[PDB]
């Protein structure tokens, strides 16, 4: 299993990124994809999660801006981040916890794609 | 091979006899005799220095037969050192003649190790997954809080329920007297109902986990956790020590009452309302809840195949990949080791309320047996989280 990660860079404050992360690899029907981020010289923070039931949770820094949503048929994570901000400046991670084990969760991990927000 | 009896030579071919003499009383107008007799010129041979055969013709010999109260023929008499070990009234094949010969010949030894091991296993797995939990930070979750409930219950089955009753098994009697073997049984049925419980506790934990992951973070607190947990433990004292203790679950009938006088007597005997509530209680709401709740997990998962293939726009239909069969199997091993382990004996309890001797008492016990064997296969099932198989490997030096 392999999450590649797109759609990062610099951008002006009050601009729109989209962060697409799309999982190749075998993960169990029923399961959570996510963003988390590590702010420079902070622990890393959930931004925002979509189950597979299509249940949503976000941090609240990022609620009314951020939008997560998920692709139909793919295991594929999109973040459409409006209204940007210098404090949302992070290395953003895709996450995907599997439920396949029933007793436990699986966590794999992107390799994470640099946000730069800019004043 | 065979000894060829006679009324005179009885006392000394068979009473008298070194070592262990199987006795045929057959007769010549007996069907199911000649049947045997092929069968018994092949085990005179196969088991030579192990038994010696001896034929007792009850045509020719008529007195000796009355003296052991022969009922039926073809009747099979096993001596030991001038007394009857073992007994049958029926004909066998030589399979199962063999079965009943190796059983009653080697003096209930491979009965006697297996509650050993099945301590051992119980012990040494629910000692080391309180310890893995107790240990390491990483392990202290909210679904391991039950974890921690089952492996107390089934570790108390290991260290006070299965040795005592072992002890009954080998001995045949209480040693202990009246107030222990109440305690004793008080101790077995709360352990057995805390540990079933926690089960469907688990299950229930682990469906909400996985079909809705947000609302049981809000919804599943660890303050939630320990009252449900405590509430497992109140029911399982409630059922077990408050009717045990109490003599509700006493039947009226003559012959329980002389095993309740008795001190010496520990035999398991309910009235018809202990019976059926105390088994409710431990396994049968239980197992409902299970069924219900891991099946939902299974609708979810399919269901959740339907939405991906619906959305592809007829371009991929989705098959099984590695993850659904391991989840598949997964549920198989939860459903199908505790149904194996207690459903037998907690059936065959139910069974008894209806008809008493149908089924026999080893039978019974056997099942109670295989219910205890549940309390080591729960560590296996329970425990094979990467977290928990590193924890375990640091433990182990
Ligand atoms: C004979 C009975 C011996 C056992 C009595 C205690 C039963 C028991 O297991 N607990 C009582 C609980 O009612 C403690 C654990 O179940 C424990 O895991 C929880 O209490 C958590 O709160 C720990 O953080
Ligand atoms: C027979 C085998 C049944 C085994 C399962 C027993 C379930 C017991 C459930 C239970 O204890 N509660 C959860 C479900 O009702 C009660 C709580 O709802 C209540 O204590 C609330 O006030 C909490 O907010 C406490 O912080
Ligand atoms: C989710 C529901 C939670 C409540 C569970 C209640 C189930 C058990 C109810 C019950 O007590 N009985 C079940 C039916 O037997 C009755 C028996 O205890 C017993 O009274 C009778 O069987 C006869 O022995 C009486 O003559
Ligand atoms: C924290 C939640 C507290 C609830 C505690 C009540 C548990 C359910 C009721 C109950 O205790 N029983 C079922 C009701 O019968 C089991 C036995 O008490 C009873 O079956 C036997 O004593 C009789 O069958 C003897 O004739
Ligand atoms: C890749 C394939 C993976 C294996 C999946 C097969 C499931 C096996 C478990 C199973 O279904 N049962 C175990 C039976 O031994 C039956 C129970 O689900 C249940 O039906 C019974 O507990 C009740 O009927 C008893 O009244
Ligand atoms: C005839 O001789 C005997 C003597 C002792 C036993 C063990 C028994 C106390 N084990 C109890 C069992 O492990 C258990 C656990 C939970 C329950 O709710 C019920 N209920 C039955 O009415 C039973 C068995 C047979
Ligand atoms: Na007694």
């Amino acid at each position: 299993v392999q999450l590649q990660e797109s759609g990062g860079g610099l951008v002006q404050a009050g601009g729109s990124l989209r962060l697409s992360c799309a999982a190749s690899g075998s993960i169990f029907s029923i399961n959570t994809m996510g963003w988390y981020r590590q702010a420079p010289g902070k622990q890393r923070e959930l931004v925002a999660a979509i189950h597979s039931g299509g249940s949503t949770n976000y941090a609240n820094s990022v609620k009314g801006r951020f939008t997560i949503s998920r692709d139909n048929a793919a295991n594929t994570v999109y973040l459409q981040m409006n209204s940007l901000k210098p404090e949302d400046t992070a290395v953003y991670y895709c996450n995907v916890k599997d439920y396949g084990a029933v007793l436990y969760e699986y966590d794999y991990w992107g390799q994470g794609t640099q946000v730069t927000v800019s004043s | 091979k065979i000894i060829h009896l006679t009324d005179d030579s009885f006392d000394t071919d068979v009473l008298k006899a070194d070592g262990a003499i199987l006795v045929d009383f057959w007769a010549e107008w007996s069907g199911p005799s000649k049947m045997i007799a092929p069968i018994l010129d092949e085990i005179a041979d196969e088991y030579q220095g192990k038994l010696t055969v001896a034929k007792l013709n009850i045509d020719q010999n008529p007195g000796t037969a009355p003296k052991y109260g022969i009922r039926g023929i073809p009747t099979l008499l096993l001596f030991k050192n001038g007394e009857v070990a073992a007994t049958k009234v029926g004909a066998l094949s030589k399979g199962q003649l063999k079965e009943f010969l190796d059983a009653n010949l080697a003096e209930a030894k491979v009965m006697s190790l297996l509650m050993a091991l099945v301590v051992l296993l119980i012990v040494a797995g629910n000692v080391l997954v309180i310890a893995a939990i107790g240990s390491t930070q990483r392990l202290q979750t909210l679904t391991n809080l039950f974890i921690t409930s089952l492996a107390c219950a089934d570790l108390v089955v290991g260290l006070l329920v299965v040795p005592f009753g072992a002890t009954l098994v080998v001995r045949g009697t209480w040693l202990w007297g009246s107030f222990l073997c109440e305690l004793w049984t008080s101790l077995d049925v709360l352990c057995v109902t805390a540990s079933i419980e926690t089960l469907c506790v688990i299950a229930i934990d682990r469906y909400l986990a996985i079909t809705s992951p947000f609302r049981y973070q809000s919804l599943m607190t660890r303050a939630r956790a320990k009252v449900i947990i405590c509430t497992v433990w109140a029911i399982s004292a409630l059922v077990s020590f408050l009717p045990i203790m109490m003599h509700w679950w006493r039947d009226e009938d003559p012959q329980a009452l002389k095993c309740y006088q008795d001190p010496g007597c520990c035999d398991f005997v309910t009235n018809r309302a202990y019976a059926i509530a105390s088994s409710i209680i431990s396994f049968y709401i239980p197992l409902l809840i299970m069924i219900f709740v891991y099946l939902r997990v299974y609708r979810e998962a399919k269901e959740q195949i339907r939405k991906i293939d619906r959305a592809s726009k007829r371009k991929t239909s989705r098959v099984m990949a590695m993850k659904e069969h391991k989840a598949l199997k997964t549920l198989g091993i939860i459903m199908g080791v505790f149904t194996l382990c207690w459903l037998p004996f907690f059936l065959v309890n139910i069974v008894n309320v209806f008809n008493r001797d149908l089924v026999p008492d080893w039978l019974f016990v056997a099942f109670n047996w295989l219910g205890y064997a549940n309390s080591a296969m729960n560590p296996i099932i329970y425990c094979r989280s990467p977290d928990f198989r590193k924890a375990f490997k640091r433990l182990l030096a």
